[PDB]
RNA sequence: AUGCCCAUCA
RNA sequence: UGGCUCUGCCAACGCUACGGCUUGGCGGGCUGGUGGUCAUACACGGUUCGGCAAAACGUCGAUUACUGAAAAUGGAAAGGCGGGGCCGACUU
């Protein structure tokens, strides 16, 4: 209602709400102990759940370490169906993570284009040293209230993500959601503060095409100053080169003129997870996940870390 | 009790499940016997396992209530004109999950 | 909340009646279109169409590996029912190219029943 | 048997026009309770000839459920086509049945 | 043997079948089942005479005997009348006859 | 032996025709002869699940079942009767059936 | 978020 | 869904407990979208070019004023700041 939104446990709970999460749940998870044990009493499990949320006694189903129960997964999507939505709206449009129609290639279409026409000759290329693990989770609780104004979506949204840590139990609904709103902080001390036009942030990375050097190199200055001091997020990598390097944004090598993609530690990973299943080496396979997910979380492989989830059930984050 | 109490909460499933699967058109017509022997046929089910006490009686009983899930679901489907519309799904579901409860109990008491 | 925990859950029998159900939401419509005459070919396929799943759900309670046969049994009637209806039924009852579609989905089944069989069988 | 049949033989005799007065509505119920009441025969004369004790059971099944087919009949079938009364005398009929069926029971496991 | 039974019991069809096509449609359960009782014992013969276990030649005995019991039973099962007594009578003579092969037969296998 | 079923395919694709021709009037002869005649490629499919030879005894009585049903149907009265020559030219088709079933049978008996 | 293939609907 | 424990008429495979029934005709009655699978083409992607930025959208003002003890699941706005929006051109 502008600000507001004094009311949103009352559509997060609306039935066909909760069958909208339901089918969004079950979207390929059909093939899950969760979706089949489930399936079986599925809209006389959903009028328990509906009734636990439309009651304030819902309580997250622990994180099997981050995955989550079907039942879970399906609150997360209720959430992420009212809440999102009233978040995803304040995200600038230069923001290219987990919204739809932004994404891999309105990023990289946008970065080019944006490349093309300006004609930078410059950019600022950063990066959040862990981000999910380093999101303040209190900090975040201070732009899901500037929202949300509902003191019972608050505290649905404080089951499913404590207000009390420094983790975003990464990959979930309720935190690929979370964290773009998080680092839409720092897309809003670019074009806000700093009045930088011509970027793209995909979750972790950003992408700030400048003209001078110089300027980039101060941007960059003041988004660390910021993003360590009002986020608590250190930059891993950061360069300030010419567009002869192409900005290596998404996967891509973004020239304003054409636009090679990159290689893939991906398939060595790939073949040592898929390796390390069909060898009963599912422990140091952990081990191995663990590491892959510190040289990644730099990268934005959230899609890679569901999708190798997905493939068997061991847990990537 | 036991029994007892199965049947008379199981007798509810059959009060709203009969009125549903009377109301099946003809054209649904092998579904529909399939159901009615399914949904009905059932308190046989139940029955045999409560004059027996053995697990196996108990477990077809629990088949048997999965296959009734199973019908609801179908029934659901069948788009062809159509029958058991999703709300009756959820009620039975509720009531079969009743059902379900009994049988559980049941199950770990004789466990 | 933690879902309606019904008894003997077996993944497989959970599954197997899942994916069966996509054969049955295929191959029901074709059968449903069978004309008014081969209605006692449609009333047995039907029993054997919708009737397999109780197979598997009993096998799946039940843990007995002979259910698991018997709702092979069944399955392979099913194949077996495909081409009835498919030729012998002689108004034509079913394309061939819905034999080939519920053939391949029959074969998911086919295969999640095989994987079935042998974790018991072992 | 001869005598179980015989006394089940009023049973029919006594449901079995109960069974035609059920409506166009309820024939899909109807097929399914004459089945389990004319059925029961079957039933009993397997047992006689076979004297295994699992043909007795399912014979004390048929008549447990041709007793939930009483309940069902009254009551949940919604014109309440067995009127209380003719639930009282049937189940009269049945339970001499029964007890000649729990006598029946009783001399097979005698050790 | 299988062969000579079901003869006779064709015979038992062969009477009973035209008769039991005539049982009112008001009475079209008793009916069906009937017919089923009635064609459908060829099967029990025959299970019993293609293989044995005793118990499919105890089964064809009960078949027969459940047999026996739908003439009693349709003779006077209602108004709209069903096998008059006199058709119980001639049915009752021919599944005496392959009752007495059936036993017979059950005492020569015992 | 799957070839089996790839003969008796043959048996069902003439005796099909021919036994939804059965009029009403012979409606239970033909649901029990269709169930006889389709229901047979179950016998046939449980016996090469297991190669025990009760089923395939079953498979034998079955088609000796079906040999039945043949005659039976030949003198089944009215201008709707299975045609002399049909009952010979099916008995060929079924005999062939015949023929592979026994040497399956002795295939196994002498294993 | 991506396409390929597939199903149905128009 | 070749239905009906459903009738009327009218015939017969028939059967009759002689009324009928059955069985046959013969009428009426009741009867692109969506899902789902699966894991430097040296030329431009409508990734084009201008104008605009009123509106609506986003954000901030703001869970603020205001109302009502109290915001209590009431509640702005001027304004600023965006372009995500708009309007054409040309192409799609």
């Amino acid at each position: 209602m502008g600000k507001r939104h004094r009311n949103l446990i009352d559509q997060i709970t609306t039935w066909e709400n909760l069958l909208d999460a339901y089918r969004k749940t079950s979207h390929g998870k059909r093939r899950t102990w969760g979706y089949l044990e489930f399936k079986e009493y599925d809209l006389a499990n959903l009028l328990a759940l509906q009734a636990e949320l439309k009651a304030g006694n819902y309580e997250r189903g622990p994180y099997r370490e981050s995955a989550l129960e079907f039942k879970d997964r399906l609150v997360q999507h209720a959430l992420c169906n009212i809440v999102a939505p009233i978040f995803e709206a304040g995200l600038l449009p230069y923001t290219y993570a987990c919204r739809p129609d932004k994404g891999t290639h309105a990023g990289v279409c946008h970065v080019q284009a944006e490349l093309r026409r300006t004609r930078a000759t410059h950019f600022l290329k950063s990066d959040f040293s862990k981000f999910f693990p380093s999101i303040d989770r209190a900090a975040l609780y201070a732009m899901i209230d500037k929202k949300i104004h509902c003191a019972a979506t608050r505290r649905l949204l404080r089951v499913v993500l404590p207000d009390e840590g420094v983790g975003i139990p990464i990959g979930s609904l309720t935190s690929q959601l979370f964290a773009n709103v998080y680092g839409g902080a720092v897309d809003r001390l670019l074009h806000d503060e700093l009045k930088q036009r011509h970027w793209a942030r995909y979750m972790d990375d950003i992408v700030v095409l400048g003209d001078d050097p110089e300027e980039l190199r101060a941007v960059f200055y003041r988004l660390r100053d910021f993003a360590s001091e009002r986020l608590g997020l250190k930059i891993s990598h950061w360069q300030v080169a010419p567009v002869s390097r192409g900005i290596n944004f998404l996967g891509y090598r973004i020239w304003p003129t054409h636009k090679l993609l990159r290689k893939s530690s991906v398939k060595r990973a790939k073949r040592k997870v898929a390796n390390f299943i069909k060898h009963g080496e599912d422990e140091s396979l952990q081990r191995f996940l663990a590491s892959w997910s510190g040289h990644a979380q730099w990268a934005d492989t959230h899609n890679l870390f569901t999708w190798m989830e997905e493939q068997y059930g061991i847990a990537c984050h | 009790y036991d029994q007892m109490l199965i049947v008379e909460r199981y007798e509810r499933v059959i009060s709203y499940l009969y009125p549903i699967a009377q109301s099946i058109p003809r054209k649904h017509g092998v579904a529909r016997e399939m159901f009615l022997k399914c949904l009905l046929g059932q308190v046989e089910l139940f029955i045999v396992a409560g004059k027996s006490n053995q697990v196996s009686k108990l477990y077809a009983a629990d088949a048997g209530l999965a296959m009734l899930r199973f019908w609801l679901r179908f029934l659901a489907g069948i788009q062809k004109p159509h029958a058991m519309t999703p709300h009756q799904v959820e009620t039975a579901q509720v009531l079969i999950a009743e059902v379900g409860r009994i049988l559980g109990s049941w199950i770990a008491r004789v466990n």
